[PDB]
DNA sequence: GCCTGCAGGC
DNA sequence: GCCTGCAGGC
């Protein structure tokens, strides 16, 4: 799917090489400094022409701060080289490889798939509130739930608050939220962990329904 | 760290003022206010000439802490800042003695840094840090400040948890290692582990500064 | 003098 | 996050 901030939502479609959807959404979180940043990267083909563009977008999740850049690449192949170069520069790990190794201060990829309208608009806005960067994959949501179990166990242990910080960072990176400008909160409270657990349960039910 | 105002010495001359909108020289005193960048996630410093900063409406009553990096300035400049901010005999003597010992530690560090700048190059200091099992920071000012700390207070030993390098902030020493590839090691202590400094074979000026050092000293921290 | 990476600026 | 004047490396 194409991004609208580029102005080519109807003019183009995302290029692909079978299983290489040239469209990535990366996120990085660090609570000790209160950063929760996203990065959209796309390589767009024309709707049907030999014209190919590169789109980059960044900022804080669910917040206005952040600009974008749409640059015209010369041909339909060197654009892929620029794509891979920026992917590695921002994540560390390669564009296509089984090794999803995290790197310090480097992003991590995110797997993605009548008065009725007056209220449907509000419903879709709250949908975006729950999913500030869009729909997620069941793999990553289940990984988030397993990390939630890890956090529940580490809080039951009541020890190693540094591990609590690390797990909270991993989670918030795996599950974005619209904190606005507020520093992401730690996950030391049993009530907070159970609340986000039931939130994930509702979301997982909604996703298994969508089939 | 997460403060609002920040003062230092110009690391380059490309910084454009925000009041007079004219370039600022290098190795000159400059203040700034941190503001959220509407272009990306994170604060950014709006810099101002020392003369242009006070005619804008910023009320700073105590720069002793309100300003980031206030403790790493030359004592005369710290005094000038304190003065411009406006425009118990046993306890007093103890406090004045600490302030005088703090001034002594300050100008001693800067005088050692100046002799280094005058009798060493950039790559010269690069090799000196590598000798004592220390990391090479990104920045000429950073490299200089670290070489001065290693000469006086001793070469820092790695962290006990992350096995990473430690650096001096305004308050105390912070660790910069990575406990994990996601977060960074958060260690903070006013008294780190460290062995003594080792000047290599090619250290003719070792006596030019180290010998002069009264030695037998430890970091004096702000209140 | 050329070049290419980057610490500094925003 | 991206832009670039610049210094060391040759
Ligand atoms: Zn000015
Ligand atoms: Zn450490």
């Amino acid at each position: 799917a194409v991004d609208p901030d580029s102005g080519l939502e109807h003019s183009a479609h995302v290029l692909e090489k079978g299983g290489k959807v040239f469209s990535a959404t990366l996120g990085l979180v660090d609570i000790v400094k209160g950063t929760n940043s996203y990065y959209k990267l796309q390589l767009l083909e024309d709707d049907k022409e030999n014209r190919y563009w590169i789109f980059r977008s960044w900022g804080r999740v669910g917040t206005v701060i952040g600009s974008n850049k749409l640059e015209q690449m010369p041909s339909k192949e060197d654009a892929i080289e620029h794509f891979m170069k920026l992917y590695e520069e921002k994540t560390g790990n390669a564009w296509h490889s089984k090794n999803f190794t995290k790197y310090p201060k480097k992003f991590y990829p995110l797997e993605i798939d009548v008065e009725s309208m007056k209220k449907a608009m509000v419903e879709y806005e709250i949908d975006l509130q729950k999913m500030p960067l869009g729909k997620l994959s069941k793999r990553q949501i289940q990984a988030a739930y397993s990390i939630l179990s890890e956090v529940q166990q580490a809080v039951s242990q009541g020890s190693s608050d540094s591990q609590i910080l690390d797990l909270s960072n991993r989670f918030y990176t795996l599950i974005p939220h619209d904190f606005g400008m507020k520093k992401p909160p730690l996950l030391n409270n049993a009530d907070s962990v159970q609340a986000k657990a039931e939130m994930l349960d509702n979301l997982l039910d909604i996703e298994v329904a969508y089939s | 760290s997460d403060k609002l105002y920040r003062v230092e010495y110009a690391k380059s001359g490309r910084a454009s003022c925000k009041k007079c909108s004219e370039s600022i020289p290098k190795d000159s005193l400059r203040m700034a206010i941190m503001v959220q960048s509407p272009m990306f996630d994170g604060k950014v410093p709006h810099w101002y000439h020392f003369s242009c900063f006070w005619k804008v409406g910023h009320s700073i009553r105590h720069p002793d802490v309100e300003v980031d990096g206030f403790s790493e300035l030359r004592w005369d400049d710290q005094q000038k800042v304190k003065k411009t901010a406006e425009a118990s005999k046993k306890e007093k003597d103890k406090d004045s003695k600490l302030e005088k010992a703090l001034k002594a530690q300050n100008d001693l560090i800067w005088n050692i840094k100046d002799e280094l700048k005058k009798v060493c190059s950039t790559n010269d200091l690069k090799e000196l840090l590598i000798f004592n099992k220390q990391q090479v920071p990104s920045g000429e000012s950073a490299i200089l400040d670290r070489v001065a700390d290693g000469m006086v207070f001793g070469a820092l030993l790695p962290c006990e948890e992350c096995s990473g390098q430690l650096v001096f902030k305004s308050d105390a020493y912070y660790c910069t290692g990575d406990v994990t590839a996601w977060t960074k090691c958060m260690v903070k202590t006013q008294t780190p582990n460290r062995k003594e400094w080792v000047t290599p074979k090619e250290f003719r000026e070792i006596s030019y500064l180290k010998k002069l050092k009264v030695k037998k000293q430890d970091r004096i921290f702000p209140p």
